[PDB]
RNA sequence: GUUUUUACUAAUUAUAAAAAAGAAAAGCUUAACUGCAAUACAAACAAUUAAAGCAGGGGCAUUGUCGGCAAUAAUGCAUUGAAGAAAUA
RNA sequence: UAAUGCGAUAAUACGCAUGACGGUUCAUUUUUGCCGUGUGUGGUCACGGUAAAACUUAAGAAUCGUCCA
RNA sequence: AAAUACAUAGCUUAGCGGCUAAAGCACUGGUUUCAUAAGCCAGCUAUCAACAGUUCGAGUCUGUUUGUAUUUA
RNA sequence: AAUG
């Protein structure tokens, strides 16, 4: 029972390592061809940015998972990106992941799966 | 119903088997410790030493002494910067685990080398050396003038400014200006101590 | 589906010493075992020294515990 | 708080007894030594007056709750033996593991066990066919049958009396059977041989 | 039918289906609908098979899916008879 | 793809750490056989296929073992 | 080789999905009798041709290998 | 209430 594959423009990917969480943003023109990366936020960049103000205890934590959210809603806003379609795969239900993604829906970005 | 399982018996190898039929010669220290040295990247120090058996008390000094002299020579780009990360998080780790088994010398080279990477410093491995040749007898006995200049700079870098250790040192350093060995360092050390008594 | 409540009660061995052990109800007394296990005969180490081993090479026989019974 | 949070035996696993199995059996790696895994406590029908294979649950309430008390944590049933047959059971189970598991077995070895009569030592490992995971383990069974020692059924005597006897299974991880002996040295469970 | 969770990935008369999929567990439900349908598979004909999409009233989600069931068998023309409703005379 | 991978509290701040030896699992179409179609007195014929089945020597990659010659 | 039935303690004979069992003769022990028969009382035979399947569970339902009738060539 |  697997669905047909739909083709979106705009596609949110995720890659969990065993040390940080990464988030792209990709465009593109069609399936034949590769993509443009648009955004490319990862918890290396939130942790070397709340540790200088506010101590935190490893990338792998809340308090980064909330940050990584904020700078993609910023990025995103900055370049008229409202509407993303979701890529889901084994990394999508990683805790770390799916506290990020419903960070980036409170803050405003509609995330859509289907 | 349920079933047990028995385990293999182990496979020792024969006597009198050699393991390889290629030529790898032996290895002393001496010669490992020429091999760190003439690296020119920093993946060829990532390798010149591995394993535990060469990557002994002796190898973890001489690799942080070069990768002192690579960086500061080299502009490196991203990737050869997570070496070289990778290179000193192994090195100072290897040295808080086997410090007691250093000489003299590769104290006084790990001094000066840690003050020079601008990597964040281990535990407490600055300390630990200063311990250790605080005896004030070590200095002393260090025939090797480099040693002496070598610890001496890193001290000063480092902000250290020990009454007891520097003034033993002053007459070492102006020895060894009057014998024109070590001018470089010696002459460093000195300005800086010199600059530190004037502030 | 709900885990009760542990309290720690007290225990005094064969040697004076007490520990704390987890139970689910309150006990003021502390608690004598009967048996140990520096009291029971199984747990005791089998290390011994010269002098020990001496004595059991060196044994004499002496039946006087089996005619004890005649004489009394 | 006046309650009891903490565990003497992981203490002593940790920081006293590892370091001590290291120096009698060098190893390569750090973890690669003894380590106990987990510890199961089974009840079934043939261990308690009741003379049925199958029973109905409602009648395994009493030796559920039972577990309850000694272990602390809540016991399940054990699964049906077939589909068609939903409502009845054929005993209990509790697993325990961490820290829940080394008190349990600090209070067994040092106040029951010794008041137990026929106790000599406790059989020899078995060992199991790997899993998928290509993982050898070994199994040290034995059985507790008074346990009316501990000193918690006595608040409700009447309630708690047909509790007869329980078994007991630990899991242990290690290079060879030697290796196991000398952990369950370690744990002061003499062992029978 | 549809949402959520995960120490699970089976079974059918038979079978290398299937991991963004299924099975089980928990909750709410009746689309196992009304009126139509481009275009194709197959096929002597009769019938048989798949189906995007449009309007109405609904279910679970919150903008996706539902016109019965993993799929490949569980069937019978016309006539005659009978029942519910509606329009005539 | 070192912002990697693996872990026996398994979580990831801490542990092992990218070399070197050894054992396993993955080019003149390697060139012979074989198979298919066409033609045929049953083969002194032609072309193609084998990422369907047998068959060669490497080089590399992924684990695993290892105080290292 | 075709076709329809049947193989049940020592022998006749219940049973044809909830556990693997009914009734009469035989056999064993006791009682009655001077003794033997009849009559009375209590017991005993894992009670289910052989193999492979279906099913939670088969003497019971489905196939094969054996034996016995009945009809046909 | 058959038999020896
Ligand atoms: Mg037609
Ligand atoms: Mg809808
Ligand atoms: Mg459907
Ligand atoms: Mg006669």
């Amino acid at each position: 029972p697997l669905k047909p594959l739909v083709f979106r423009p705009l596609k949110l990917f995720f890659w969990a390592t065993n040390r940080h969480v990464h988030a792209k943003v990709v465009r593109f023109s069609s399936p034949f061809n590769e993509g443009v990366p648009v955004v490319d936020i990862s918890t290396f960049d939130a942790f070397n940015k709340l540790k200088g103000s506010a101590p935190v205890v490893a990338p792998r934590s809340l308090e980064c998972y909330k940050e990584v959210a904020k700078m993609v809603k910023e990025e995103t806003a900055r370049q008229n990106i409202n509407e993303v379609t979701l890529h889901l795969n084994s990394h999508a239900s990683d805790r770390g992941v799916r506290e990020v993604v419903r960070e980036l829906k409170n803050l405003g970005l509609l995330v859509k799966k289907v | 119903i349920e079933e047990y399982y028995v385990v293999p018996p182990a496979c020792p190898p024969p006597p009198h088997n050699p393991k390889t039929l290629k030529y790898v010669p032996k290895l002393n220290r001496t010669q490992i410790i020429a091999r760190v040295y003439e690296a020119k990247t920093p993946t060829e120090l990532e390798n010149s030493a591995l394993g535990k058996k060469f990557f002994s008390e002796f190898a973890a000094v001489a690799k942080l002494v070069r990768l002192s002299q690579l960086r500061r020579a080299n502009v490196y780009n991203s990737r050869d910067d997570a070496m070289c990360v990778s290179i000193y998080n192994t090195s100072v780790r290897v040295a808080d685990k086997l410090l007691h088994l250093s000489s003299d010398e590769e104290l006084c080279g790990l001094i000066w080398a840690l003050s020079q990477l601008p990597y964040p410093e281990y535990e407490n491995l600055v300390d630990r050396s200063l311990q250790i040749l605080l005896e004030e007898d070590k200095p002393l006995k260090t025939g090797s003038s480099l040693a002496v200049s070598r610890a001496a700079a890193g001290l000063a870098s480092l902000g250290r400014w020990d009454a007891s250790t520097w003034e033993v040192l002053v007459p070492l350093l102006r020895k060894n200006v009057q014998e024109g060995k070590e001018v470089e360092l010696s002459n460093l050390a000195l300005g800086l101590y010199d600059a530190r008594e004037t502030v | 589906l709900v885990r009760p409540l542990t309290k720690a009660m007290t225990v005094v061995l064969s040697n004076g010493a007490t520990l704390r052990l987890p139970t689910v109800y309150a006990r003021a007394k502390p608690w004598f075992p009967v048996m140990d296990l520096h009291s029971h005969n199984v747990w005791k180490h089998k290390i011994k020294t010269d002098f020990q081993l001496e004595s059991e090479k060196n044994i004499t026989p002496d039946f006087s515990n089996f005619y004890n019974k005649f004489g009394k | 708080s006046s309650l009891h949070l903490t565990s003497r035996y992981h203490h002593m696993f940790y920081n006293v007894l590892y370091r001590e199995m290291m120096l009698k059996a060098p190893k390569t790696k750090v973890e690669q030594g003894p380590h106990l895994e987990s510890i199961t406590l089974t009840i079934k029908t043939t261990d308690t007056r009741l003379d049925k294979d199958i029973v109905d649950k409602w009648e395994l309430l009493l030796f559920s709750l039972a577990l309850e008390h000694i272990t602390g944590e809540p016991a399940a049933f054990l699964p049906p033996p077939n589909r068609h047959v939903a409502n009845k059971s054929a005993g209990v189970t509790v697993t325990l593991k961490g820290e829940k598991m080394f008190n349990f077995l600090e209070k067994l070895v040092y106040t029951i066990l010794p008041n137990q009569t026929g106790f000599e030592g406790v059989p020899q490992p078995k060992t199991l066919v790997p899993g998928p995971d290509g993982v050898v383990k070994r199994v040290v069974d034995f059985g507790v049958t008074n346990l009316l020692l501990y000193p918690d059924f006595e608040e409700h005597f009447g309630v708690f009396e047909p509790i007869r006897s329980m078994q007991v299974r630990m899991m242990i991880r290690s290079d060879s059977d030697e290796s196991c002996n000398m952990l369950v040295s370690g744990l002061l469970v003499p062992q029978l041989e």
